[PDB]
């Protein structure tokens, strides 16, 4: 059986570690949920 | 069992130890998190049990106790924090860029970080601290590294 354990509060952190980066992809999803590249 | 608003840990006693299959958001008395983390199966909080109430395999989201609540969008122009939850680790705040993922159907969001597979359903959040949508599906590009969507749901 699966449970659940609390793990915090859903907050913004000021001063968080940056990181990162923005790629801009071409994409397809499936039925199935699963995403893959389109090239 | 726990019905106090913030970010959980998805857990299993069915295999060796204790193992962390994924992380949910419980807001506003329903717990959210992504279809692949539980397979839509009864959860366990504490003696109390949450059933199943919405879920769809495609979106690759689910909901228990009551519809999904989180409706939260990112803007498409600023920096936004994964509350990455990994397993038997501190839960962490990475701020990131978003990318983007163009589909036939329009543009998602997408974060290029890479964490374990039980990290999936962990929180992205906006500046107000709302969430925008769960990480953990996604695709692994040229390099290898993982870039995840920015997946949120629908409140009816
Ligand atoms: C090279 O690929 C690395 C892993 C990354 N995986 C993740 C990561 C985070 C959340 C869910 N799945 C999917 C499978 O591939």
């Amino acid at each position: 059986d699966m449970y659940i354990e609390r793990a915090g509060d859903i907050t913004w952190e000021k001063d968080a570690e940056v990181t990162g980066n923005s790629p801009r992809l071409d994409v397809a999803l499936d039925e199935s949920g699963d995403f893959s590249l389109v090239e | 069992g726990e019905t106090t608003d913030g970010v959980y840990r998805v857990m299993t006693r069915r295999l060796l130890g204790s193992t962390q299959v994924g992380v949910g958001v419980m807001q506003e008395g329903v717990f959210h998190t992504m279809w692949h983390v539980t397979k839509g199966a009864a959860l366990r909080s504490g003696e109390g049990r949450l059933d199943p109430y919405w879920g769809d395999v495609k979106q690759d989201l689910v909901s228990y106790c009551g519809p999904w609540k989180l409706d939260a969008a990112w803007d498409g122009l600023s920096e936004v924090q994964l509350l990455a939850v990994p397993p038997g680790e501190r839960a962490k705040n990475i701020q990131t860029l978003p990318g983007i993922f163009k589909t036939k159907d329009g543009d998602i969001g997408a974060v290029a970080l890479d964490y374990p597979a039980g990290t999936s359903g962990s929180p992205i959040l906006d500046k107000c601290g709302r969430v925008i949508g769960l990480y953990g599906n996604g695709v692994v590009i040229k390099n290898g590294s993982y870039v995840s969507a920015i997946t949120q749901g629908k409140r009816e």
